[PDB]
RNA sequence: UAACUUUACGUUGUAGCUCCCUUUCUCGAAAGAGAACCGUUGCUACAAUAAGGCCGUCUGAAAAGAUGUGCCGCAACGCUCUGCCCCUUAAAGCGCUUUAAGGGGCAUCGUUU
């Protein structure tokens, strides 16, 4: 059927990446954050890592050895969109109730609001799902 | 006021605790109070690594950098200072200005030419910045780099290294200094100091000023004059202190004192296991494999049997395999003695038959004497003046030695005489954990917060009458260990799960699902080749499956043995040998005079094939009792023993007076929680921990006894009769205290409030009227807060930040990353669309790999395409909101932590304003925001009109009571580009959110978002009100 | 284990030379060059290598200068010290404030250092 879900890993609110399961988006955090430890100090350390373990390749080694620790302000908020481009459910949260509870008010309080608010995330995504 | 006993659930990474109030008997009657604990791991959440490691080597690489700038600031001031260099050439930093770019072909040209000043000092300079390596896995492929252009320059026709450094890497490629991982470009500090010295003679020779000043000298002090390294007293101080003498630090494995005192006391720990017999090694085996650590050179366990005299099947105890004992391991070698005999042989001074001329205590002074110094200079200069020479260089040319001991010379030196024949106060609070005693960081984490809950419970209720800690088998193992713990968990589950395939495959016939007790049967009896192991009968594999046809007996009694193993079971059929009660196949079997009996079923259980281990329980009958139960009833692992004896000596426990500390073990705390009937579900909640912690505090020396003569009534037949329990209706007002839903419905709501699970318990426990006592309150897992301010300051990628006026911040790429999503964020996309084009087709040509796309070399090429120069990086531009500004204001980074979040009002609208470590440091508090969408420069910005209400930390309990829903739990994270917090379920309950937390939370509109405050034992629950904005610094 | 000595890599900045390649203007002339400017490949240098904070230290009237095998800064743990939050008791007043005492909790405080 016609929803498919995406997700958006961000970090410090700059989307980075969009994928299409869960599995490479928390691996993609590892490989960006280990990546980012190999810049400096821990790079002599993280080396072994790679080549005392028949690991080699920061990807590879995250391959298995996955963590759900993959640092912090790292945001992987999944919305899902039909085939026609439109946003439908955010998380386990449905576009109606997202803008009730992420932007916190009703359908009832202002509808045009939403074509300020609710049509600006679809805009949003429209450069982010690209 | 109240006689009570405390049970404890440490982990790694949460301390569930429990207190049972007892009778006079120390009978549990009833449970007063509960909870657990969570806290943060104390390792590196990547890869288990440790913490204070780490942070010393980033403290070391500071330190590194530190010397480094100041030994190049002082040759700065040398060269101003020695003669001239044009005094006031310097910038306002003090640098150098102009400074020749090309000092690799000064030191090549300078040994015939009259340098200028300026490239004199370029030359100078450059070699104290790249003063090589001194000798003082990686390093010997660095030390292979440095030998390899050591032997370059005395066998070559080039005199400096930097010499044929360049005129030769320049044929090889075009890079003269090292790249990447290529060590043949290093050279070493004595060449370096050859090049210095036949450099100042060169231009003095070619009459150059500025040579023969005190700089020739100063440049040498500069040079070579290093640091020191350590001494015995960081041994003494960063390790154990002997009780006899703590003034002595501790000796080395690398010594023939400590050598002979470990191989000692692995002969007394080793016995002799054959036929379910345990023996003791005697006098006269003892002095005859006592000469084989020397006569020979490694003594195998198959090698030991060998040259003694034993029976082959006879394998050996302590030897802690996991599984497949046929191979056969090591026991013990001198490392000493046979790494100096052999540095001898080759070098001309043993032929592995003449005797070791050095004596013992010889052999422990050159041990100390190689392991106290990191470096070979000290050892030759000082070695105590000891020893003769030419075997000096003999040992120094391979050996190496570096390890410690627990024990100090003297000490074991007077205690191997006497061997060798054959030989505080207490407080109502715990103290702090001694960090000396447990230097394990996880360990240490667990068991100060272990006793932050014992110091409260003992605050709120009293001095508890027994403590009854129990770890998880994870506490005391290595991060590799405990992988390979959940790995073989995780085989172990695919094994059963096999299993339970083939019995199925096996018995279709067979319905509802294979439990544990007929699948232990199915493979056991394919595991006792299809035989019973009472009277050696064939026994019906279609009638296997039925009850009382087989069922699973102990063979040693669990009344006196109280034995509970994974495979120390034996499949006997039943109504056949009902006659064997409590006596231990010994006197069924008739084993006291070798009856026949016993002598084929020794042979059934020997011959065919059985686990070994199994093969020596079942067939010992010559134990200690009392002895072996307390071994399996009780733990003795390091942890344990620490917290029994210092739990004992350094707090009160108003107990029996003996001993009122009690170490259980996991086996026994599982049994008896399946005996007391745990079902529901587990490892999905945090509340398990205050469950077991509640099973182990009702594990008292009378319940052991209930289970005792209970067991003992059910050996023999002496005739739905429940196990002993703690009390009536123990599971329902266990498993409703703990998680407050009845035994088998995870469905219900949960009650968690007073009111409502009073209400729960009265109605669904009205005949039992203790179940509603005063200290009835629901659980509520407590995490520990972390209110600290410091942390990374800014990821550790430097972005060039020219182009901030954009987004855009512009990187460079290696192109063994250069994905397809990278090559549209690229700087020269339209200014060079060809090599735009070029390098895409490399992306496609392997399909969007460039670690093999970009294997081979990827080139420019001109108008007319000839192979003009090579890409190996390019730049990559990538948006960038806001960052960190290093470098002295030459690159930005990205935002480590968000250290605190500050909110504000007026408007009854929330704004929140994170503060970042790196703010912190200098003193900044930030006066802006956050609002959806915009950057910071557009963040409303704060004023006096914005009230203050209080400050956020991660895992900082919180509760915003939006208009659909109230939310409660922990804080810990915040979208900065959208402004939710991220909130965890206090007990992370896996069907409530994402895996137990509750992202996206609206915040600025919600009716009441406030903070409050729980104590260390999950109590007291009021919020926390900030009066004024606290200061960052 | 402890801590160690390191050179070395890398990221960013600057400058030199060098790759392609923008408009640009100059030269002719239509793509080839000469000056620029702006990007940028590679190489050789120096600078920085957490954000930041302290000394020592010789001058001295100090803006500052002369100096050094210089020290601290991503952790754990703690409550002698200051501070936050929190109860407890007493004292007054005007629940609220002040004063005083006690017990904690947690760090921007303290030790390891």
């Amino acid at each position: 059927m016609n929803n498919s879900i995406k997700f958006h890993v961000s970090y410090d609110g700059t989307a980075r990446a969009l994928f299409n399961t869960k599995e490479q988006a928390e691996k993609y955090c590892l490989v960006e954050e280990i990546n980012d430890e190999m810049n400096g100090y821990k790079r002599k350390s993280w080396e072994e890592k790679l080549r005392e373990e028949n690991c080699a390749s920061v990807q590879d080694w995250v391959e298995k050895n996955y963590t759900s620790s993959y640092s912090d302000l790292f945001n992987i908020c999944e919305i899902e969109v039909s085939s026609a481009g439109q946003l439908v459910k955010i998380d386990n949260t449905e576009v109606d109730d997202f803008v009730e509870n992420c932007y916190g008010f009703t359908l009832e309080d202002d509808l045009e609001e939403f074509n300020k608010a609710k049509q600006y995330l679809q805009k949003f995504y429209a450069e982010c799902e690209n | 006021s109240i006689n009570y006993i405390l049970g404890l659930d440490i982990g790694i990474a949460s301390v569930g605790w429990a207190m049972v109030e007892i009778d006079e008997e120390e009978n549990p009657i009833r449970l007063i109070d509960l909870g657990v604990r969570v806290f943060e791991r104390a390792e590196v959440p990547k890869t288990g690594d440790s913490l204070a490691m780490a942070r010393r080597l980033a403290r070391s690489v500071r330190r590194l950098t530190r010397r480094r700038a100041h030994r190049l600031l002082r040759t700065r001031r040398l060269l101003k200072r020695e003669g001239v260099l044009q005094a006031a050439n310097f910038d306002e930093n003090g640098l150098i200005k102009s400074l020749p770019n090309t000092p690799w072909q000064l030191r090549a040209a300078a040994l015939d030419r009259k340098l200028t000043p300026l490239e004199w000092s370029a030359v100078l300079l450059h070699l104290i910045k790249h003063r090589g390596y001194l000798s003082q896995k990686e390093l010997g492929a660095l030390l292979k780099g440095v030998a390899g252009n050591a032997h370059a320059l005395q066998t070559g026709d080039f005199r400096t290294p930097a010499e044929l450094a360049l005129n030769k890497f320049e044929k090889e490629s075009g890079h003269i200094r090292n790249q990447r991982s290529d060590y043949s470009h290093t050279f070493s500090r004595k060449d370096l100091q050859a090049e210095l010295i036949l450099l100042f003679e060169k231009q003095k020779e070619f009459g150059n000023p500025h040579v023969s000043g005190g700089l020739k000298e100063g440049i040498e002090t500069l040079l070579m004059t290093q640091r020191p390294a350590l001494s015995g007293d960081a041994v003494q101080k960063m390790l154990g202190h002997c009780t006899f003498e703590p003034a002595e630090p501790k000796a080395a494995k690398n010594t023939y004192t400590a050598e002979r005192f470990i191989w000692l006391t692995k002969l007394n720990n080793l016995r002799i296991l054959e036929q379910g017999s345990e023996r003791p090694l005697t006098d006269t085996e003892r002095a005859t494999l006592m000469d084989e650590p020397y006569r020979k050179s490694k003594l195998t366990y198959a090698q030991a049997r060998k040259l003694l005299g034993l029976e082959d099947t006879a394998f050996f105890k302590g030897l802690r395999y996991g599984k497949d004992n046929a191979e056969a391991s090591t026991l013990m070698e001198m490392k000493a003695y046979h790494a100096i005999s052999r540095a001898l042989e080759k070098e001309g001074l043993k032929d592995k038959k003449s005797p070791l001329n050095l004596s013992p205590e010889l052999q422990d002074e050159i041990g100390t004497a190689f392991s106290l110094f990191k470096t070979d200079e000290d050892i030759t200069g000082r070695l105590k003046d000891r020893i003769q020479p030419e075997i000096l260089e003999a040992l120094l040319k391979h050996i190496s030695f570096d390890k410690f001991v627990q024990i100090s010379l003297k000490a074991l030196r007077r205690i191997v005489p006497l061997m060798e024949q054959g030989k505080t106060e207490e407080k109502i609070y715990l103290p702090p954990i001694p960090a000396d005693e447990i230097r394990n960081p996880v360990v240490l984490r667990a068991l100060s917060q272990a006793r932050k809950v014992i110091n409260g419970v003992v605050r709120r209720y009293g001095s508890p009458a027994r403590i009854h800690i129990e770890t998880a088998r994870e506490v005391g193992k290595s991060f590799k260990d405990r992988k390979e713990i959940e790995k073989r968990q995780e085989e172990n589950r695919k094994d059963r799960e096999k299993a339970a395939a083939k019995f199925r495959e096996y018995f279709p016939n067979f319905v509802g699902e294979p439990k544990s007790k007929d699948i232990l049967k199915l493979r056991l009896y394919e595991q006792q080749h299809g035989k019973c192991l009472y009277s050696g009968k064939e026994i019906n594999l279609g009638r296997l499956n039925e009850k009382g046809y087989v069922e699973i007996d102990h063979a040693l009694p669990f009344s006196r043995t109280w034995d509970d193993s994974f495979n120390n079971k034996v499949l006997v059929l039943g109504s056949e040998n009902q006659n064997k009660g409590n006596q231990t196949p010994y006197e069924y079997f008739n084993g006291k005079d070798n009856s026949r009996e016993w002598q084929e079923f020794k042979a059934r259980v020997e011959t065919s094939r059985f686990p070994r281990s199994k093969k020596q329980r079942i067939l010992l009958q010559k134990f200690d009792e009392d002895g072996f139960k307390e071994r399996n009833l009780n733990d003795t692992r390091y942890v344990n023993r620490f917290l029994c004896q210092f739990v004992a000596d350094r707090m009160r426990l108003t107990g029996k007076g003996k001993k009122r500390v009690f170490a259980s073990n996991g086996q026994i705390t599982n049994l008896l929680r399946g005996f007391w009937g745990l079902r529901k579900v587990r490892a999905e909640n945090d509340r398990h921990h205050a469950l077991d912690a509640v099973v182990v505090a009702c594990s008292t020396v009378a319940m052991q006894q209930k289970i005792t003569r209970f067991v003992r009534y059910k050996e023999m037949n002496a005739f739905k009769t429940h196990f002993p329990q703690p009390w009536e209706f123990f599971a329902q007002e266990v498993m409703i205290r703990v998680f407050g839903k009845p035994d088998g419905k995870p469905e219900f709501e949960e009650a968690d409030t007073l009111e409502k699970l009073r209400t729960l318990l009265a109605e669904k426990l009205s005949s039992r009227p203790e179940a509603v006592h005063e200290y009835v309150t629901p659980l509520f897992v407590s995490r520990a807060p972390n209110r600290k301010m410091s942390g990374q300051g800014h990821m550790e990628t430097v972005k060039s930040a020219k182009r901030l006026d954009e987004g855009v911040s512009v990187l460079r790429v290696p192109l063994t990353q250069l994905k397809l999503k990278d090559l549209e964020k690229m700087v020269n996309r339209e200014r060079e669309p060809k090599l735009y084009e070029a390098l895409k087709a490399r992306l496609e040509a392997h399909k969007d790999d460039p670690a093999k796309a970009f294997a081979e070399p990827f080139y420019k090429y001109d108008k007319a395409g000839n192979r003009t120069q090579q890409v190996k990086a390019v730049r990559v531009e990538q948006v960038q909101k806001t960052g960190v500004w290093v470098r002295n204001h030459n690159g930005i980074a990205d935002n480590a932590t968000m250290v605190r979040v500050d909110v504000f009002e007026k408007g009854d609208k929330y704004y929140l304003v994170p503060i970042y470590s790196w703010q912190v440091a200098k003193g900044i508090l930030p006066d802006r925001a956050v609002v959806q969408g915009k950057d910071e420069e557009d963040w409303q910005l704060i004023d006096d009109s914005f009230n203050f209400k209080f400050s956020l930390h991660p895992n900082d309990l919180v509760e915003v009571i939006t208009k659909k829903a109230r939310m409660f739990g922990y804080f810990a994270s915040c979208h900065r580009g959208t402004g939710n917090i991220n909130i965890r379920i206090h007990d992370l309950d896996h069907k409530i959110g994402k895996n137990g937390i509750l992202e996206g939370i609206g915040v600025k509109t919600a009716l009441s978002f406030q903070k409050y405050q729980i104590d260390e034992l999950g109590k007291e629950i009021r919020p926390c009100r900030l009066k004024k904005r606290p200061p960052v610094r």
